[PDB]
């Protein structure tokens, strides 16, 4: 049904919420007082998602959600958590997306 | 007071290798410690990571005991 309604999707799996937290950690940096320690709060809150996903999964949650941040880090914004065989991958190629 | 002044001056100048302190090792610790964390990736990164949060109680702490707003003292540090 929203394959036909919402044209403007995003990467799901988390990876939306990957690259949201990540900008989220490089704004910070330019950021001093009380509203440094919150946002950076708020980009951590955001990784409970990939974090649930992978946990409720049977998977190694720690290990998939440092290979997402570093892996991401690289410049593929799509990277998410895989089910299909437990890793990383292009979430977006793969067809596992959620409107914006 | 010269007598204790030169006491003073001399113990700094004893230690032939001397580091900027009020918070100035812990601070930098944890900004550059936050980034070695991220050379891991399997589970040190997170006690490395830890492990650099740690060294703010002695910024934190100093802010608190000067009677300042840690929460401005101790992030201007982080920024600069």
């Amino acid at each position: 049904k929203r394959a036909l309604q919402n044209k403007l999707i995003v990467a799901g799996g988390g990876a939306t919420e990957m690259e949201v937290s990540k900008c989220l950690r490089d704004y910070s940096k330019t950021i001093a007082g009380k509203q440094q320690m919150i946002i950076n709060a708020f980009a951590k809150a955001l990784e409970v998602i990939p974090r649930q996903l992978c946990e409720n999964a049977g998977f190694d949650a720690i290990e998939i959600l440092n290979k997402l941040r570093l892996a991401h880090s690289k410049g593929e914004k799509w990277y998410g958590v895989v089910f299909e065989t437990e890793n990383i991958g292009d979430n977006f190629a793969k067809f596992v997306w959620e409107p914006a | 007071s010269l007598h204790d002044s030169l006491s003073v001056v001399k113990r700094t100048l004893e230690s032939g290798n001397v580091v900027p302190g009020g918070g100035c090792v812990e601070a930098a610790l944890n900004i550059y410690l936050d980034n070695f964390a991220t050379t891991v990736g399997s589970r040190e990164q997170l006690a490395i990571a830890e492990f650099a949060a740690a060294l703010l109680i002695i910024p934190k702490t100093l802010a608190v005991n000067a009677a300042k707003d840690s929460s401005e003292l101790v992030a201007k540090l982080r920024s600069y």
